[PDB]
């Protein structure tokens, strides 16, 4: 079986199959199954064969219950593995989650103020407190923030005249702000009657085109992180409330913005993203490379026109969902409890580092041993609950360099580090034994029971010269 | 709405002629004046617009001046084909308001009408009811005044009258004058009289007829 | 190669309304305002309003606000105005003409006549004149008493047309009346015989009167 | 593959202009010297009053490396009234699309803004100039009287823009009626003869434009990208045109009959928020003469060996066939965020095999985000899908990125030497570059071996030394060439033959030459274009069977052959090169009789 083209050194005996090994000397062909090897007369001392082994470094146990020191919680056990793979070999890992029953919450209300969301404005005045109430059964570390977009204010998006510059509803008339693309106003905190009082001193604006500028309000939310005030250790919820389609990528070139978003915060003195005019708005790509490396989870709150494409959108970015939001966000509190309580009823893995190029598979064990999946996710379990995960490792080919890995549930910070380290080299490929009697005087070397050669000298043992 | 007003509402001119047109607003309507052509069968033709700019198609032969309030239309060397009535027109603001216009008729040779006067037919009077017709035909210029004495006296009551466009192989207009009455009425009297007064012959040229007679 | 052709002659009595059109070719319908104007019959030009094809907006002189409803049909690339509440002041020709910019209007359609009127459809009555009991001869033709305009008239099917006169229609009573004459060389009438040939479409109507004494 | 990279023209701008944002050819038709068409939208120019209204440029090749400004306008803002702009050029992006055709030149400022005449406005229609020679005329089909965004007051016409083969334009406004988007074809000879700078909203007859339709249709961009062909086989070339937020952001492409703005056909993207239709060509790569159809989408994510999801952007190969139906293909990029598929140029026959190529730009790939841009061959089955060379941005920025591939134009053989070359521009850089296609050599090689069967017991032949007889064969290798266009009648290869090339590192070698003892032997050798075969034999052996017991492994002779390209150059200073689709080696093997 392991006997096929090439097989002539023991470093090219492993490459081939998982499952060959290698013979030493004799008392051609010495790659083939160990039983095989065994077979031929091979000694067990001679026999060559790395295989790939899981060493455990950080195996502490999931906490239960709740935990009255941040310190002692662990919701992803093992924290720490060293995965040593023979190329082409498969390892399996075990992976336990279980969600600890207090864990603290960050929360940034994300709004669109376009002139359609008046009425919206209205209506959440005592969302602050009415959400920490509710959030406070839940946990007992809650934070909220707020921050609010509308548009590029620049043309064709919005006219340019002094009079609708000054007041873009002047039109109407109405007492509009000018257009502005991400205004942050309230960084993350528990005074909830502080959010109560910007939400009550917050004023519309407007812009001419349907489709808004949140997508560069959700990537400077995501990346701001000492600005926006997310805390390590804990629940990102992002929560885009809008009525409208987004823009995205390469719609601004209708404003002669051509330069690609390039991800990082750029919120000015006034707290304003000062890029507006500037960037390109990001694509789905770079606000999913954002929102997986700021471990952030996004929640639609999209109206009834919109859920469909907000739902395609939420298939591709990994942890993102989505609420039916009324044309006044009347029941915007109801949508971030439940979007709340799903998160807290799921978990789902996720995967992060050096990953391109190795071969995946999950397995899902949910409620104890009863049921099996091949997904990365447990759903309809109690806080408490343990999910655990088959993850399944390959290394296709043999490299040089390891892979430095992260498993981790989306959402939450608990993270397996994982080291892939290759193991593609025998044992005895280290003690050359150079100039060695065995290949005719000195015209090679004997590595692993056969000889390899000097320039200028070829045969089985070296033994003739061209 | 701003007012135009035409001072001319007519002139005449021989082929070849300079005619130049004015045009006066009630208020600075910022060069946004624009003339018009209206021939005969009611065809309509921009000519110029923005005071001074040329329609395309337009020959070079129309122009046009001014500024603030008054403004002019020249068209040098007239052509037959120019023979037609000619509008303003300010559209600086709503409603885009027109003068009352202004008509260029050839100028011709003084020519006194050729009158002809005729008795209700027949089949008219039958059916009840008489008119008498005057024609007063191929003659320059275009004023001219009718009266219909019965016995010496001015009826004035049921006559109609109607005029032809300036005729293109001559520039002469002609006239039609219907006195039209009961036939009761018509047989109470005898003489007949259509009198027509013209620049040409300080004489009122008369054609009269006697019912009875014949 | 612009043309706006228009729709033909209206007619209704008062009170009622009339909606006419004008189809637009040669250019890029919706991309361009259309005017319409209105003329009555010896008398000068009114502008109504104007309409945007594309968007179906539309601004009126004061006087029209009421009276006229400008509509518009980019597909078929024509403009309609409906007139309601018809009186005999709203007698006359409308015209639509695209808007050039710079505020004027370049291409005008032929127009429109309006004739608001309870007369009902009535046939001609064609009286011959003869002169009574000398180089040239004038005879002529009375056609009166008709509704609706237009009546055709020729003499001798038209073989004389130099030497004839016919005049405009006038109002008598509601009704259209008309008259036409013709000049002869004296020798060539009576000894040749003339005749008025009067039509009237719209009643079927076709008389041939020929003048003898 | 034959592409100049040692040595392409440079050319440079304004630092900020943005020189290289948009890129053509221009030949005039009096058959004079051929110059490159560069736009600089963000140039400052000497309009009075005028801040970075944007210009176009012409520019040399070769005889000084230069590029002038051309003047399509010279004036500043025209004036409503006193203190009342009629427009507003500042910024405008004139030079944003350039497209020339023999005399014409096409440029357009898709960010002009005007006032309109009856409130003080400013709404970007976007406006275009045409020059033929001496007449210059400005073109602005959605400066109209359809006002405002519903209308045509926001259309930004000239955002794109083609030629059709008959002298009609292709214009794309890509904010009509409230972002739906809108084509618009005038005829060259229309545009030029009723211009009448009077008249800010000109009547043009026998114009074709698409027309609003329902809301539901706001927001698609519909003239995002053009491009024409002829897809219903009448001669007429049609409309394509990218429409990247249609669909819900999966992103269509209409295509619409030339002759009466018809709907012919429909392309819609698979995934959201791809940017499909970003980018639009039409192009025969087949060699059926039916243009085919190429969509870019550079946002486009793939799911990786690991699951992840990866943007690397994809670009879609539609085949016209006789029945009207398409054969779709689909092309991914190589590496994430590059944007793959930003820009798509026909290069023509870049190495005159008879079916026309392609380049597709990834204007951030590479070291740095230099630019990367690709050069895919086309064949009788299809576009390859392998790239058959490799361009790479050379220069780096300081603020927005060099953007290398941003744009790009090819089909034109700047040099006349019988293979199109290609512009390559790069804005944030403020560099165009033109590469210039190298030459292609095809190579017949022969390679004989007689007899085939070796028994080792047949000793027929001596060596020059004692040796006493040894089992002997020959070998006659054989090497013909020609090639298309400016080229020499003569040509120095380097020929290389190995006997028994299987057996590797430290393995024993069964034949050797009779006269060098050794394995290898090589030979120069000079053949001239259309020539004959021009061959050489020489002899070869057996070791004693003593030395090796290996008789099973059949005994293989390789043959390589080089060329020596700089000997071969040519007034241009451009080498040939070898047909890449040839391989340059061949291979027999011969066997060893049993017994
Ligand atoms: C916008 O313009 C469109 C193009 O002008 C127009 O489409 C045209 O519509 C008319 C009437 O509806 C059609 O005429 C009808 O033809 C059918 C039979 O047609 C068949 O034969 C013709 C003749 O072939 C010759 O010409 C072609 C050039 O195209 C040559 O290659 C060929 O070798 C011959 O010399 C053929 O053109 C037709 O092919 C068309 O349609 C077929 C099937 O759809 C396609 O396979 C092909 O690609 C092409 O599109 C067809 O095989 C006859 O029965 C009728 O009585 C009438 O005479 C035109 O053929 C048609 N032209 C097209 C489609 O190119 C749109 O109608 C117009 N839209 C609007 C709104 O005005
Ligand atoms: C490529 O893809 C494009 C875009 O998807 C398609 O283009 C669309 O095609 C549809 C179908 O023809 C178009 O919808 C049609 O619009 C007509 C115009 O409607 C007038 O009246 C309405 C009143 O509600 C106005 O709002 C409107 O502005 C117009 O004034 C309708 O009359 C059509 O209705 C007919 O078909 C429907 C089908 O449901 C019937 O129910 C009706 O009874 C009626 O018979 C129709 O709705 C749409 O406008 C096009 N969009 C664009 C942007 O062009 C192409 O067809 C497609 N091409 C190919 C080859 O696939
Ligand atoms: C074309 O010429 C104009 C001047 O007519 C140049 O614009 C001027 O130069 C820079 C813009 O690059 C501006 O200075 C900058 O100001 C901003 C804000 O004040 C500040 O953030 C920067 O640090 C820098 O000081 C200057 O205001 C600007 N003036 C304008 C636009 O009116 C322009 O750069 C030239 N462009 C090219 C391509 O040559
Ligand atoms: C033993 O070895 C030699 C090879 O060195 C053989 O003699 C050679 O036989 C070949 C036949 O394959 C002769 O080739 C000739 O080439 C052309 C056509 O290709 C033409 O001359 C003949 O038709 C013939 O095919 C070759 O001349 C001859 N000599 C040499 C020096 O190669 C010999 O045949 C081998 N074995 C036996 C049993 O003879
Ligand atoms: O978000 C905003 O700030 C602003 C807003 C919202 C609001 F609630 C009140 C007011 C406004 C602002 C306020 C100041 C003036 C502009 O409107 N949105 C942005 C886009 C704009 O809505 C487009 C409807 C398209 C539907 C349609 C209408 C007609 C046509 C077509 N589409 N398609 C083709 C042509 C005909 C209003
Ligand atoms: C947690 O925050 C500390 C400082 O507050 C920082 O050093 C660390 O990087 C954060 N955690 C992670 C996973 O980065
Ligand atoms: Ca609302
Ligand atoms: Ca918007
Ligand atoms: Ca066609
Ligand atoms: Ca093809
Ligand atoms: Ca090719
Ligand atoms: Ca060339
Ligand atoms: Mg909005």
């Amino acid at each position: 079986g392991c006997a096929l083209g090439g097989a002539e050194t023991c470093e090219d005996c492993l490459l081939i199959g998982p499952q060959c090994a290698w013979c030493a000397q004799e008392n051609g062909e010495r790659c083939d199954t160990p039983a095989n090897l065994l077979a031929k007369g091979c000694q067990l001392n001679f026999i060559e064969n790395p295989v790939s082994q899981v060493e455990i470094l950080k195996n502490k146990p999931l906490s239960v219950g709740r935990q009255k020191n941040s310190s002692d919680i662990v919701q992803i056990a093992p924290q720490s593995l060293i995965l040593k793979l023979r190329p082409g070999g498969a390892q399996t890992l075990q992976v336990h989650v279980r969600q600890t029953e207090d864990y603290p919450v960050d929360l940034y209300y994300l709004m669109d103020l376009s002139a359609s969301m008046d009425d919206d404005l209205n209506t959440i005045k005592e969302l602050g407190s009415r959400l920490s109430k509710e959030m406070s059964k839940l946990t007992s570390n809650f934070r909220l923030g707020f921050g609010s977009f509308v548009e590029k204010p620049v043309s064709p998006f919005v006219k340019t005249t002094p009079e609708e510059i000054a007041n873009p509803c002047s039109s109407i008339p109405y007492f509009c702000l000018p257009t502005f693309g991400f205004k942050h106003i309230l960084p993350l905190t528990n005074d909830a009657e502080r959010f109560n009082e910007i939400v009550k001193n917050q004023k519309i604006s407007a812009n001419i085109d349907t489709p808004e500028g949140g997508f560069d309000a959700i990537m400077q939310a995501a990346v701001c992180k000492e600005k926006i005030g997310w805390r390590n250790d804990s629940l990102h919820l992002l929560v885009f409330v809008s009525d409208a389609d987004s823009h995205f990528g390469m719609d601004s070139k209708l404003a002669g913005i051509v330069c690609p978003n390039d991800g990082l915060c750029h919120l000015d003195s006034k707290n304003e993203y000062s890029m507006s005019t500037v960037l390109e708005y990001p694509t789905i790509g770079q606000l999913i490379d954002k929102l997986v490396q700021n471990n952030v989870l996004l929640i639609f709150a999209v109206t009834q026109e919109q859920v469909h494409l907000y739902e395609n959108y939420a298939k591709l970015i990994p942890g993102a969902t989505v609420g039916l939001l009324q044309k006044d966000s009347g029941n915007i509190l109801q949508l971030i409890i439940s979007a709340y309580e799903e998160l807290r009823s799921e978990v789902e893995l996720e995967v992060l580092g050096d990953t391109e190029g190795l071969n995946l598979s999950f397995t899902a064990i949910c409620n104890n041993g009863t049921l099996f999946q091949h997904q990365k996710k447990c759903s309809h379990m109690k806080v408490g609950d343990t999910a655990s995960f088959s993850v399944t490792v390959n290394i296709p080919h043999c490299e040089r360099r390891s892979r430095h890995i992260i498993i981790k549930p989306v959402g939450l910070g608990d993270a397996l580090e994982l080291l892939v380290s290759p193991e593609c080299n025998c044992d005895c490929q280290k003690e050359v034994e150079v100039n060695s009697s065995k290949c005719h005087h000195g015209n090679g070397s004997f590595q692993c029971g056969v000889c390899a050669c000097h320039p200028g000298h070829m045969g089985p043992r070296c033994e003739s010269g061209h | 709405d701003i007012q135009m007003t035409q001072t001319t509402s007519s002139l005449s001119a021989s082929l070849g002629d300079r005619v130049i047109i004015s045009c006066r607003a009630s208020q600075d309507i910022s060069n946004y004046l624009s003339w018009y052509q209206q021939k005969p069968d009611g065809t309509v033709k921009l000519l110029i617009f923005y005071t001074s700019k040329l329609h395309s198609g337009v020959p070079s032969r129309f122009s046009g001046s001014g500024s603030g309030t008054d403004y002019s239309l020249t068209i040098s060397n007239l052509d037959q084909e120019d023979i037609a009535t000619y509008f303003c027109q300010q559209g600086n603001t709503f409603p885009y308001t027109f003068g009352g216009g202004t008509k260029v008729e050839m100028r011709r040779a003084d020519a006194a009408p050729t009158v002809s006067i005729f008795p209700p037919s027949s089949e008219q009077l039958t059916s009840g009811g008489a008119s008498v017709v005057c024609f007063l035909n191929n003659f320059y210029p275009k004023d001219i005044n009718v009266k219909w004495k019965i016995d010496g006296s001015e009826r004035q009551n049921g006559v109609l009258n109607s005029w032809t466009d300036q005729d293109s192989k001559d520039s002469t207009y002609s006239f039609s004058s219907t006195l039209t009455l009961t036939k009761d009425e018509y047989e109470r009297h005898n003489s007949y009289t259509c009198e027509a007064t013209h620049k040409t012959s300080t004489s009122p040229i008369v054609k009269s007829f006697n019912r009875n007679e014949c | 190669q612009v043309q706006l052709q228009q729709s033909g002659a209206e007619l209704a009595e008062p009170g009622a309304s009339v909606k006419m059109s004008c189809k637009a070719s040669g250019y890029t319908f919706s991309s361009f305002w259309m005017h319409w104007v209105k003329q009555r019959p010896g008398q000068g030009l009114e502008w109504i309003g104007y309409i945007n094809p594309n968007s179906g907006y539309t601004e009126c002189n004061e006087i029209f606000r009421d009276k006229a409803t400008m509509t518009a049909d980019t597909s078929s690339s024509t403009a309609y105005m409906q007139l309601s509440g018809l009186t005999s002041e709203d007698s006359a020709v409308y015209y639509c003409a695209s808007f050039l910019g710079r505020g004027a209007m370049d291409y005008w359609g032929q127009g429109t006549s309006v004739t608001v009127s309870s007369a009902k459809t009535t046939a001609p009555s064609v009286y011959p004149l003869a002169p009574v009991c000398g180089s040239s001869v004038t005879l002529g033709c009375l056609v009166k008493g008709y509704f609706p305009e237009p009546v055709t008239l020729t003499w001798n099917s038209g073989s004389l047309s130099a030497g004839v006169h016919t005049f405009p229609a006038v109002l008598q009573s509601s009704l259209y009346t008309l008259s036409s004459s013709v000049t002869v060389v004296a020798s060539t009438w009576p000894s040749q015989s003339i005749t008025c040939n009067v039509a009237h479409p719209a009643s079927s109507t076709k008389v041939d009167k020929k003048i003898e004494p | 593959f034959n592409l100049d990279v040692d040595s392409p023209a440079e050319y440079s701008g304004p630092e900020g202009s943005y020189f290289g944002f948009a890129v053509d050819f221009f030949v005039p038709s009096a058959s004079s010297r051929m110059f490159l068409l560069v736009g600089a939208p963000k140039a400052n120019t000497t309009q009075p009053g005028i801040v970075e209204g944007g210009q176009v440029l012409k520019c040399d090749w070769s005889s000084t490396r230069r590029c002038q400004p051309i003047e399509f306008d010279a004036t500043g803002n025209r004036d409503y009234a006193k203190d009342d702009p009629l427009e507003f050029k500042s910024h405008q992006w004139f030079g944003a699309s350039v497209r020339s055709k023999q005399d014409k030149i096409l440029a357009c400022a898709p960010l002009y803004h005007w006032r309109t005449e009856m409130k003080q406005e400013r709404e970007p229609v976007g406006t275009c100039f045409l020059q033929d020679g001496t007449k210059t005329v400005e073109y602005a089909p959605c400066r109209s009287q359809d006002i405002d965004a519903d209308g045509q007051g926001f259309c930004q016409g000239g955002f794109s823009i083609d030629f059709t083969k008959a002298d009609r334009v292709l214009l794309g406004g890509p904010g009509s009626f409230y972002w739906q988007g809108q084509l618009i074809s005038d005829q060259v000879a229309e545009i030029v003869s009723k211009y009448d700078p009077n008249v800010y909203s000109i009547k043009y007859n026998n114009q074709l434009a698409t027309r609003t339709a329902q809301a539901i249709f706001d927001d698609s961009y519909l003239g995002y990208s053009v491009a024409v062909g002829d897809f219903n086989g009448d001669g007429i070339d049609d409309f394509v045109s990218g429409v990247p937020r249609a669909a819900r952001t999966l992103g269509m492409v209409y295509i619409y009959d030339g002759k009466n703005m018809s709907s012919l056909y429909n392309f819609t993207g698979e995934q959201m928020a791809a940017y499909f239709g970003f980018s639009v060509a039409a192009t025969d790569i087949n060699g059926d003469d039916y243009a085919d159809v190429f969509i870019g989408a550079p946002l486009f994510m793939d799911r990786g060996s690991d699951g992840k999801l990866q943007e690397v952007g994809q670009v879609s190969v539609s085949l016209q066939r006789a029945s009207g139906d398409f054969q779709t293909t689909k092309l991914n990029g190589f590496e994430v965020f590059a944007r793959f598929g930003s820009a798509i140029a026909p290069l023509g026959d870049l190495d005159q095999d008879g079916f026309n190529d392609i380049a597709i730009a990834a204007p951030y790939g590479g070291e740095d985000k230099k630019g990367i841009v690709y050069i895919f061959n086309g064949r009788s089955t299809g576009l390859n899908a392998v790239p058959s060379q490799i361009l790479e941005g050379q220069w780096a920025a300081r603020s927005c990125p060099p953007s290398f591939g941003y744009s790009m134009k090819g089909a034109t053989d700047i040099d006349k030497n019988g293979y199109p070359d290609l512009i390559v521009g790069a804005f944030g850089v403020d560099r165009a570059i033109l590469y210039r296609a190298r030459p292609v050599i095809t190579v017949n090689a022969g390679l004989e071996v007689y007899p085939s069967i070796l028994n080792q017991d047949n000793k027929t032949c001596s060596l020059p030394g004692t040796a006493l007889k040894v089992s002997c064969f020959n070998v006659r290798f054989c090497l013909k060439a020609d090639g298309k266009g400016v080229l020499p009648r003569k040509l120095n290869f380097q020929v290389e033959l190995l006997l028994d090339k299987l057996k590797q590192k430290g393995a024993i070698r069964r034949a050797l030459f009779l006269y060098s003892r050794s394995p290898s032997h090589s030979k120069n050798m000079t053949i001239s274009r259309g020539g004959l075969m021009q061959c050489e034999e020489l002899i070869a052996y057996l070791r004693d069977e003593s030395e090796f017991r290996d008789k099973l492994t059949p005994i293989t002779i390789f043959m390589e052959y080089r060329l020596d390209y700089r000997t071969a150059a040519d007034t241009t200073g451009l080498q040939p090169i070898l047909n890449q689709f040839t391989p340059a080696n061949i291979s027999r093997q011969a066997h060893i009789l049993l017994d």
